[PDB]
């Protein structure tokens, strides 16, 4: 505070001029190296060199130390903290992003005043806003600052804020108006079916540039898929579509299917993950895989697809127009019996890149033989996943074999 | 740039892998899976029986949260597999799922009371990941609860009344320091907590929370009992005979569902034990497991024993359950000897809405007032009594056989057993 120019008379020129511009620029270094080291420590963790720099009311010297944080992760317990860290990013033309973690405030216009700056950056391109309690009274607050012309913010991280459905509305407001936003997660809140009728408001109205959305337990049923459907046929920026860990089972996948499959979507990655899925809609994920030439990544683990689920997406997979490279299968409960349909794609599918089997008791004996097919001129060079899966001694010698034989194989990845 | 993941998930994966097993250590049968769905449900009551569920929640009235809660029960119970389960049916997503985000397993046989740290507790009971979220959900209170897994099991010395409150987790202090801060919701605040621990410690804890939610073993089921006297007894040899010894008698068994009479026939057991004897007995014998246990209570007071036979003999001859404190003083047992016998677990004093006192079984008090007919040396105390002269029913046992047949005076069928 006291190293400064802005002063006037009066015995406020007792305190020196040549020392007090030698101490400026120590303590701008001093900045420097406690800004960059990022870490948990007892030394000023990012917000307590706000502080520093809230007593130094000098713009021409703050915005030249606020250049050394260009991501900046602060804690804020009240009032003051808001205040110090409003003045300090408002002074910021250097971060790219930003985590709030704000703590016992939040559901409030208490921090109004700091959303009103982070709306204002020119260089702010992240915001993290995820695990606080930054509730639905507190996501109007942010909406109504998001719609700003000069937002800037493309990636909007959501994630657990406690929010449900009456943020949605808001948050299609911003979707309406903000060009510049383009990953929003939603993920781990309570945004159910209703949410997302008043959320695809924003995600099929013109100028929404919305490309990577996150829906990921969110209390969702096959209900809203008739909505989230709509927004993927029309929608000519959603690529990146995420709804697993929800109850959108088959009866769901069928529906969003029915507008995933039209060769003129532009989805290209479907987190259809924990959905509770059964073999019922793989033939309808098939369908999607063998016309959707866009569609390169497909995350299906948790869902008991079963052998005949491998089967029915095979027949999509195996499709000379299906484009897939990557292919999750995790925790599907597939056993030794699809072994065959999954050595099939290993070495017929010319467009899978990565395979990811993992926890399911495939059966070693299973996994030998994709070793020896793998080695038939196999295009899938990523990892081959098997982790959480087991073997007896020949089948781990045999794919520790494949990738010294293999060396164009990434990864095998096996658990032990 | 940031990583957008779920870590309360993640966390709740790396638990069911590190918790799996009783103990997920080595030589266990070839460290096999000991497969914890063998494990019984322990019956909890609030100090009124309770569920797992709803263990912090407000009462009937006032509706207000209750931040921590004690678990207590007998020596040889396995608290510690209650904490581990715990945790196990919680990060399956069966326990407390829609309450807590993080659980936070303290091992206080692991904790250092001497040395100085922040409160790295919450990242070293994380997944391997050294750069865990200790400033996200991991931070914010009331979603996270903490497991102090015997607390009587601190090693060093514990102070209850401690000057600093050590508050603000990144701030390094003592451990002994660091555990009060949590146990007095100066750390955290709103942060639930859960401690485990003998009766031992309460003495030393309860200053440290003022208005805890009390809670202690309905009682054992029948595989806890069996888990019991095989975790009381340290050689399992003898572990098995004295299960032995008990497996025959369906009687004894059924009042062991009490954890305080499964301690008392185990104490009493142990002492046959210790005293080299053949272990050619059938107890239910309910005499021999009574005399073994207060030998081996006693020993370590005797010459008190008089009055609350005297009680006792007047327990049963007017069908008395609840004594009043004058029957105590009446009786000759009276403050520092009802102290005495109640810190020798013998006598309740009917905390659960009551102003007597009384026996911890009806079979305790059926078998002193039989102790009360032969009883030995001689003591003036008994006439020199405020409450004298006393109606020390009578001493006949002629008496008490000719109303044997008789209801009226309380049956008195197990007095007479038990001088037998």
């Amino acid at each position: 505070g006291l190293v400064n120019q802005e002063r006037t008379s009066y015995l406020e020129k007792k305190l020196s001029c040549k020392i007090s511009q030698q101490i400026r620029l120590e303590l701008l270094k001093w900045i420097e190296v406690k800004a960059k080291a990022k870490k948990l420590q007892i030394q000023p963790s990012q917000l307590e060199l706000f502080y520093c720099l809230y007593e130094m009311q000098e713009e021409d010297f703050v915005q030249r130390a606020m250049d050394y944080f260009p991501k900046i992760e602060i804690n804020l317990s009240t009032r003051m903290d808001h205040m110090v860290s409003s003045f300090c990013i408002e002074n910021c033309h250097r971060v790219e992003s930003l985590s709030l973690g704000f703590l016992h405030n939040l559901t409030s216009s208490f921090c109004r005043g700091l959303f009103s700056v982070l709306s204002t950056s020119q260089s702010l391109t992240e915001l993290d806003l995820s695990d606080n309690s930054l509730g639905d009274p507190g996501m109007r607050v942010l909406c109504e600052t998001l719609q700003h012309p000069g937002c800037n913010i493309r990636r909007l991280w959501l994630g657990r804020c406690g929010l449900s459905h009456e943020c949605c509305f808001d948050i299609s407001l911003v979707l309406s108006s903000n060009q510049k936003l383009v990953e929003l997660d939603l993920s781990d809140n309570a945004l159910g079916d209703f949410g997302i009728r008043l959320l695809c408001v924003g995600l099929k109205h013109l100028l929404c540039n919305l490309k990577k959305l996150w829906l990921v337990s969110c209390c969702l049923t096959s209900a809203c898929c008739q909505d989230l459907a709509s927004v993927l046929s029309t929608s000519h920026s959603l690529t990146r579509l995420y709804v697993g860990e929800n109850a959108l089972g088959d009866s769901g996948v069928a529906i969003l299917c029915e507008k995933a499959k039209n060769p003129q979507c532009n989805l290209q990655k479907l987190g259809l993950v924990n959905s509770g899925l059964t073999s019922v809609c793989c033939s309808a994920l098939s369908s999607v895989l063998s016309t959707n030439q866009n569609l390169t990544h497909l995350y299906l683990r948790g869902n008991t697809l079963g052998d005949k689920g491998i089967k029915l997406l095979c027949e999509g997979l195996l499709h000379p127009d299906c484009k897939l490279q990557v292919l999750e299968l995790d925790n599907c409960n597939l056993t030794s019996h699809c072994c065959w349909d999954l050595s099939t794609l290993l070495t017929s599918s010319q467009s899978l890149r990565k395979l990811s089997l993992g926890n399911n008791d495939l059966g070693d004996l299973g996994v030998m033989m994709f070793c020896e097919v793998l080695k038939q001129q196999s295009c899938l060079l990523q990892n081959l996943g098997l982790s959480e899966m087991y073997f007896n001694y020949e089948t781990k010698s045999a794919l520790e074999t494949l990738q010294e034989e293999k060396p164009e194989l990434t990864v095998v990845f096996e658990p032990s | 740039c940031k990583m957008k993941k779920d870590y309360r998930k993640k966390y709740r994966k790396y638990v069911r892998s590190r918790f799996q097993c009783i103990e997920d250590r080595n030589a266990r049968l070839g460290e096999s899976v000991s497969l914890n769905k063998r494990y019984t449900r322990l019956r909890l009551i609030k100090e009124s029986p309770i569920k797992m569920e709803l263990l912090f929640d407000p009462d009937d009235e006032h509706s207000e949260p209750v931040h921590t809660v004690v678990f207590q029960g007998a020596a040889g119970i396995g608290k510690t597999i209650l904490a581990r389960k715990m945790m196990l049916d919680w990060a399956s997503g069966t326990l407390y799922q829609d309450r807590f985000d993080y659980l936070f397993y303290i091992h206080c046989r692991e904790v250092s009371l001497v040395t100085q740290r922040s409160l790295g507790d919450l990242i070293m009971s994380c997944c391997p990941d050294p750069n865990p979220p200790i400033h996200k959900i991991v931070r914010k209170p009331s979603r996270i609860l903490f497991l102090m897994d015997g607390f009587d099991e601190l090693q060093g010395a514990f102070d209850e009344h401690i000057g600093p409150l050590c508050t603000d987790w990144q701030k390094a202090e003592r451990g002994d320091i660091l555990l009060s801060s949590l146990i007095r919701k100066k750390l955290l605040p709103e942060a639930s907590l859960l401690i485990t621990t003998r009766p031992v410690a309460l003495e030393k804890l309860q200053h440290l929370l003022d208005h805890p939610r009390h809670v202690e073993i309905l009682g054992f089921s029948e595989a806890k009992r069996k888990e019991y006297f095989f975790k009381y007894f340290s050689d399992e040899a003898q572990a098995r005979a004295a299960f032995s010894l008990i497996q025959e008698n369906e009687v004894l068994f059924t009042m062991c569902f009490i954890p305080l009479v499964c301690w008392i026939v185990c104490t009493g057991l142990k002492q046959q034990m210790e005293s080299g004897k053949s272990l050619a007995q059938t107890s239910k014998t309910t005499t021999a497991v009574y005399v073994f246990f207060l030998s081996s209570l006693l020993q370590p007071l005797c010459a008190h024993l008089w009055g609350l036979c005297s009680l006792a003999a007047d327990g049963i001859w007017n069908q008395k359950i609840l004594f009043e404190e004058s029957d105590l003083r009446n009786h000759g047992l009276q403050k520092a000897d009802v102290s005495a016998f109640l810190r020798m677990n013998l006598f309740q004093k009917e905390v659960d809405c009551e102003k007597f006192y009384s026996f911890i079984h009806m079979t305790f008090q059926e078998f002193f007032a039989a102790m009360y007919y032969l009883l030995e040396e001689e003591k003036e105390g008994r006439t020199n009594v405020p409450g004298s002269r006393l109606k020390l029913p009578s001493r006949d046992v002629t008496v008490l056989l000719e109303n044997y047949g008789k209801f009226e005076k309380g049956y008195l069928i197990f007095v007479v057993r038990f001088l037998f």
